[PDB]
RNA sequence: ACCUCGGAGCAGAACCCAACCUCCGAGCAGUACAUGCUAAGACUUCACCAGUCAAAGCGAACCUCAAUUGAUCCAAUAACUUGACCAACGGAACAAGUUACCCUAGGG
RNA sequence: GCCUGGUGAUAGCUGGUUGUCCAAGAUAGAAUCUUAGUUCAACUUUAAAUUUGCCCACAGAACCAAAUCCCCUU
RNA sequence: GAAAUUGGGCGCAAUAGAUAUAGUACCGCAAGGGAAAGAUGAAAAAUACCAAGCAUAAUAUAGCAAGGACUAACCCCUAUACCUUCUGAUGAAUUAACUAGAAAUAACUUUGCAAGGAGAGCCAAAGCUAAGACCCCCGAAACCAGACGA
């Protein structure tokens, strides 16, 4: 740099040569002299000067813009809708790439929380990842996401490559659990149990199209045989390769994370895991 | 004639006080501390406005739900006042809307 | 009083200077020689186009006198010095009036002469000889 | 409207605002049309056609709903199956 | 009581200037002031008239006879001014004369002696130096610099450039200085 | 200013005592129509707008920025050569006037800035030096600021805390934005 | 105003134009301080300028003061003793020039 | 006496144009039951709200009149729909006379 | 009644709104318990993006005066 | 308008700051209202120059009181006081001091970082973070509560 070279030639800076950036600093108008204050800016004397204009909306009399218009439930029940977070396959095919994923691992939303491949946040009542078809073709990947809701294109993707999808399902408390999972074992609790799905979503996560994890795994490979065939591939047998026993892992519903139960108080600070072992606690975390 | 006829006594500052010499240090505690503590926990002050910024109807408002229960008995009236004063004139008062 | 304001004696002083010289309180009370002090400024660069002015017309005048010692009228004189290439001013016209009176009698016969010659010139009128003083330079 | 509440000291939203209007997140205010099931019997089917429609809002008029809610109806929403998604981007503009 | 000192300083110094408008001091002379070297401002007074001195020359034609007595006044607790002051004041009686002969040939002697008495007379020539930073240079006894001292040294500042430059170049500078009066 | 906190206040026309009536009546009297005694018109009547109450001038910047003002102050003390680099601030005796005639010699400056890892590992000899002059100062790295390196003609950083500060501020460059505090555990962080 | 000023007649000092012409400016006297930033345009006139305009006019004595001052002064004293005392602050370089042929070229 | 809507003159020829200005009117009736559904492009009562016109298409056959009217909320109804001489007609969900005892803030 | 408090009551009404210098800048209206006021528009102002704007020639605009609309060239 | 849940002074310095030198003097039957002001020096066992207003120093034809000027103060010539309210009466004896624009949603400008930003929560189809930059003074009749008063 030849501006470094310039600082040598220049007395040293101290707190009596500094600036702000020119632009930053725009100049305060204040109501004196002959430009800026004899009527201040208000006008001439009315309700306008005098400071008591009516509130926002007031047509002067006349039924408001606001108001002439008929309800309608647009907004009706708009905080009980849920929300899933979109992630392309062109977005996580990207995360894939950068290291910032690992495909030789399960693709919980842990994994996609710590790569900050996806924010989602459960207050807002987002409840968890939508997997999305954008980019799949150039989806090159053999991967084992478990994303809450998934298109059809973009499991055919996906279990084309050699891969697995699952859909499953978080409580707010459970995925608010999942998505930060550090600032839940500072909090001393046991881990929770997750709830099944309400009735809404029943028929959803029990259905094997959808790749469902309350459905059939009896009734998955007539599925994964159907989109094979709808799509034009040739569906691989995950059976045969070396990934297989890490493609096959799920937790089971009523489990927060991977290798943890229900009931557990993980003990950050001395790196342990306290177990409970009554039978009444046993009787209602394994439930 | 409202001017003085003699120049005042000077006014002797030390630059190299305590207080001046040493003024702000840990103000990077955080970011070269292993973020253990945050620059606000460095501020001293009323109870009510450390690290926090607000107009006056804000600090009037968290002054009274943070130190109002053991306020003098005419200043808690006095800041009622105020809110109610301030409020009226936030809300309903002004050029822009 | 967080910052009240030091400097006011300067300010005052900065109008009260130009009203040392009037009369009754204007001269002293900051509230009447601030009206009386802005209304001398506007009336001293008005007075701008009235100082051209009223030179002027003190020039005519000077040059009116002098003519009619002469007996030429300045209408005369002016026009029947235009008309000679003599592009004097009334300025000019005025001082030698007042301190050469010779060289100003002297351009009041060259203007009465060319008065003349435009009169003759205009009475036997058709193709004749152009009057001796009548004739112009041209400049190209 | 309220610029400052007495216990947070944040903006208030007009609830007739939300109870009325659509805010698309381009910006677009969404709304139903007035006497669109007002008497009926005396519209003709053209009318009443032009009635049953979601009308886009001036942008006076969308500035003026801006102002009166807040930061959390500006957001973007990713609902389920929400009908009114693909309207929320603004394709193909040239300004 | 304002708080600050830049309004109290500014009317200070309004106090001070009215103090020396109400009793103002009496003149001191310039070498007893600040920003005075004497050298420097001998050549500059060289420089300024557009000739060359021989500068001790000059030097000696600012020493009056009263300075060096009121000087070993002083020593007790230098060549004078006469001889250049003598022959300046000799040369330029003499040139005026040439000149207001040969400018004026029809003029009786007695009018072109009083001419004459004029252009070198106490009143012009103590004009002329004062205007030349002559009495700034002089030393003298008293100050103001009294009218006769001051004509002894303007003349004696004529007879440093004759026996500096010669006859004509003096002559230049009477016309240009005493002639235009 | 973030630290600021002004305690100026005055008192409005509700606060300042007495003035609840009319003084007199609104039409008969000659005088100007008043209400209070208290108005800010009246000598003795609150203040219209004067500062009101504790108010505190509390803002934060981005930690980026603030990590690259550290940097710029470094670079800025190196290239004007005022940036000095010891292997340990240990001196041979404890007085101050050594220190000063140190600094003196090697043509400093009037003030000078010391720099030490850490608090409790400052060598005794700099501390009994440095703890008894006014422009001399010792501040462990984590006191490194900017206000006190521009205020400081001269910069003496250890070689300890060439690496502390090296490892501190190249952490702002490449990493994640943050998913919670980075006082909370991570995987990599401490 | 004009009534207000006093006024004179245009004249010269010694008929300055007949015989000869005379430069009527003897002494400059700046003062500039060391160390203060009212007198940075100061402190670079007197390293670049004043040396070449004190040989553009020898009959021209000037001084350089140079004390710790916090308005920097340029004084002009002229042959007929007159005094115009002019400041220099907060002035570049070329502005202090343009100000200082300006006093040299008057009377 | 009036308060909303329409026609004509004022305002002669694109549009617009007032008045306690000049004259007429309106607050419906009749026929049809595809007076179904959709949809390019437009006009627009000088804003908004309301108003108007409409090709192509699917489905079928093989509206007249100028005005002829009323927002939102609320009700009633399973639903479709319906609800004011809210005529002060951009409509406050429901409120009369009077004061030489008037009072205050202002204007002529 | 008077006093204290609510109370800095409220006021579409009256009065008042403090350095300098430069710049751009005036007359369609619609609603309104509305005509001493507000809201929208029109006009005004700054910043930005782009491409035409203004003046206009033939041709053209209905039956029962002066002009205007439209409009390429320039 | 919730909840679950989460976790000493960039003060004032005698019209300021307290009403405060004092709830005194004074006013009121009472409840109640409620002031003003001081400045030597180390020692008192050491007794300047500046507001308005005037005085020194009354006045000379003619006129918003000046301006152009001028040898010259006046005489000559030019010149319908200021604020505010109207398309074009109001208030001010004069001096000093006091006395009136408070909000960062969105946009803009300037940085940082950037498919991410932010020191959790929040936003994100180039965004997010930070800063800068916008919102006055006085004045009723009243209404209500509690006292004090025949
Ligand atoms: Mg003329
Ligand atoms: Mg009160
Ligand atoms: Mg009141
Ligand atoms: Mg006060
Ligand atoms: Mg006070
Ligand atoms: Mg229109
Ligand atoms: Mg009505
Ligand atoms: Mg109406
Ligand atoms: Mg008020
Ligand atoms: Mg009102
Ligand atoms: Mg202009
Ligand atoms: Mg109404
Ligand atoms: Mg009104
Ligand atoms: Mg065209
Ligand atoms: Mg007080
Ligand atoms: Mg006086
Ligand atoms: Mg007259
Ligand atoms: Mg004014
Ligand atoms: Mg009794």
């Amino acid at each position: 740099a030849r501006a470094l070279d310039l600082l040598r030639g220049l007395p040293r800076v101290s707190l009596a040569n500094l600036k702000p950036n020119p632009g930053s600093k725009k100049p305060e108008r204040r109501p004196r002299g002959r430009r800026r204050g004899r009527k201040c800016g208000r006008g001439h004397k009315g309700e306008r000067q005098r400071g008591t204009r009516p509130r926002l909306g007031f047509e002067g009399g006349q039924t408001p813009f606001y108001i002439r218009i008929p309800k309608y439930g647009f907004n009706e029940g708009h905080s009980f809708r849920r929300q899933y977070k979109p992630l392309s396959l062109n977005r996580l095919q990207y995360l894939i790439d950068l290291g910032r994923v690992d495909p030789s691992q399960p693709i919980d939303l842990t994994q996609l929380v710590n790569g900050r491949g996806v924010t989602i946040q459960p207050l807002k009542r987002d409840y968890g990842v939508q997997l999305v078809e954008e980019g799949a073709d150039t989806f090159t990947a053999k991967v084992n996401i478990e994303v809450q809701l998934a298109s059809e294109l973009a499991i055919a993707a996906i279990e084309k490559n050699g891969g697995v999808v699952t859909t499953a399902f978080y409580d707010p408390r459970s995925l608010d659990i999942v998505c930060k999972p550090v600032p839940f074992f500072l909090r001393g609790q046991p881990i929770p149990k997750r709830m099944l799905p309400p009735e809404e979503l029943v028929p959803y996560y029990t259905d094997a199209k959808n790749r469902g994890y309350l459905a059939d795994p009896a009734k998955f490979p007539e599925a994964r045989l159907e989109l094979a065939r709808k799509y034009g591939y040739i569906l691989p047998d995950i059976t045969k390769d070396e990934l297989f026993k890490m493609l096959c892992t799920r937790k089971d519903p009523r489990q927060i994370f991977f290798g943890l139960a229900p009931g557990w108080v993980v003990n950050m600070a001395d790196k342990k895991i306290l177990k409970p072992t009554d039978e009444n606690l046993l009787k209602y975390y394994t439930s | 004639i409202g001017i003085r006829l003699t120049l005042p006594p000077p006014k002797v500052v030390d630059r190299w006080n305590e207080k001046r010499a040493m003024f702000g240090v840990y103000d990077n505690i955080g970011i070269l501390g292993n973020f253990e503590k945050h620059p606000k926990e460095l501020i001293r002050g009323p109870i009510w406005l450390r690290g926090w910024k607000g107009n006056e109807l804000q600090r009037c408002i968290r002054k009274r739900k943070m130190v109002g229960s053991r306020m003098f008995a005419d200043d808690l009236h006095n800041l009622n006042k105020r809110i109610r004063y301030l409020y009226k004139h936030f809300n309903r008062h002004g050029k822009f809307r | 009083l967080r910052n009240r304001v030091t400097d006011r004696y300067f300010r005052i002083q900065e109008v009260l200077k130009h009203a040392r010289h009037f009369r009754g309180r204007k001269n002293r009370c900051y509230r009447l020689a601030v009206r009386t002090v802005i209304r001398a400024f506007v009336k001293c660069t008005k007075a701008r186009y009235l100082k051209k002015k009223n030179m002027r017309t003190l020039w005519i005048n000077r040059i009116t006198a002098a003519s009619q010692e002469h007996g030429l009228k300045y209408p005369a004189l002016i026009g029947n010095l235009v008309k000679c290439q003599v592009e004097l001013n009334r300025k000019v016209l005025a001082d030698l009036a007042i301190y050469e009176p010779k060289t100003f009698k002297s351009l009041a016969a060259l203007a009465s002469r060319r008065r003349h010659e435009g009169f003759a010139a205009a009475l036997g009128d058709g193709k004749e000889p152009e009057g001796i003083f009548s004739r112009v330079v041209q400049y190209h | 409207l309220t610029y400052f509440s007495a216990r947070k000291g944040k903006r208030k939203t007009v609830k007739a605002v939300i109870d009325r209007f659509l805010r698309l997140h381009c910006g677009l205010w969404v709304r139903r049309k007035a006497g669109y099931k007002k008497k009926l019997w005396k519209k003709t089917p053209a009318r009443k056609k032009r009635l049953r429609e979601f009308v886009f809002c001036n942008k006076t008029q969308s500035k003026l709903l801006d102002k009166m809610t807040t930061s959390f109806w500006k957001r973007r929403n990713w609902y389920v199956d929400d009908p009114y998604q693909k309207y929320h981007d603004r394709t193909n503009l040239k300004v | 009581v304002k708080k600050g000192f830049r309004a109290a300083f500014r009317f200070q110094k309004e106090l001070e200037r009215q103090r020396l408008l109400r009793c103002p001091p009496p003149p001191v002379r310039r070498s007893e002031k600040p920003n005075w070297d004497y050298h420097a401002e001998i050549q500059a007074f060289g420089h300024r008239l557009q000739e060359n001195f021989s500068l001790d020359l000059l030097k000696t034609a600012f020493v009056n006879s009263c300075y060096i007595k009121s000087e070993e006044a002083k020593r007790q607790q230098l060549k004078s001014n006469q001889e250049l002051s003598e022959q300046g004041t000799s040369f330029s009686q003499t040139c005026l004369t040439q000149f207001l002969e040969d400018e004026y040939p029809d003029m009786p002697t007695e009018g072109i002696k009083n001419l004459v008495d004029f252009l070198t007379g106490e009143e012009v020539v103590c004009h002329v130096a004062r205007n030349l930073a002559v009495e700034q240079l002089t030393l003298s006894e008293e100050f103001p610099v009294p009218p006769a001292v001051l004509q002894q040294t303007f003349f004696a500042v004529i007879g440093a450039l004759l026996q500096s430059s010669g006859p004509e170049r003096t002559a230049l500078f009477i016309r240009d200085f005493l002639i235009t009066q | 200013n973030f630290k600021r906190i002004s305690y100026a206040k005055t008192k409005t026309r509700a606060e300042v005592r007495g003035g609840g009536r009319k003084p007199w009546p609104q039409k008969g009297t000659g005088r100007a129509r008043h209400g209070s005694i208290r108005s800010p018109l009246w000598r003795g009547g609150g203040v219209a707008h004067g500062p009101r109450g504790p108010t505190s001038y509390y803002y934060m910047l981005p930690m980026k920025v603030r990590a690259l003002g550290l940097k710029v102050a470094l670079t800025v003390k190196l290239a004007q050569d005022d940036l000095h680099i010891m292997d340990s601030l240990e001196l041979p005796t404890g007085d101050p006037q050594y220190l000063t005639e140190l600094a003196h010699y090697r043509r400093w400056g009037d003030s000078v800035l010391l720099v030490d890892l850490t608090h409790e590992e400052m060598p005794q000899s700099i501390v009994e030096a440095t703890s008894r002059l006014k422009t001399f100062n010792l501040i462990p790295a984590v006191g490194l600021n900017v206000h006190s390196m521009l205020k400081h003609q001269t910069l003496v950083l250890t070689l300890p805390t060439v690496a502390f500060l090296e490892d501190k501020l190249l952490w702002q460059d490449s990493r994640y934005r943050p998913l919670y505090p980075f006082s909370l555990p991570y995987s990599d962080f401490p | 105003t004009a009534r207000g000023t006093p006024s004179r007649f245009l004249a010269s000092v010694l008929h300055n134009g007949l015989g000869r012409y005379v430069q009527q400016l003897q002494r400059l006297s700046f003062s500039v301080s060391r160390d203060g930033a009212s007198s940075r345009g100061a402190r670079e006139f007197v390293e670049r300028e004043v040396i070449d305009f004190a040989r553009r006019n020898p009959g021209v004595v000037i001084y350089v003061n140079s004390r710790p001052c916090c308005v920097p002064r340029v004084v002009a004293e002229y042959l007929n003793g007159a005094v115009r005392e002019e400041s220099i602050h907060c002035k570049s370089v070329e502005e202090i020039s343009t100000l200082v042929q300006k006093l040299a070229d008057q009377s």
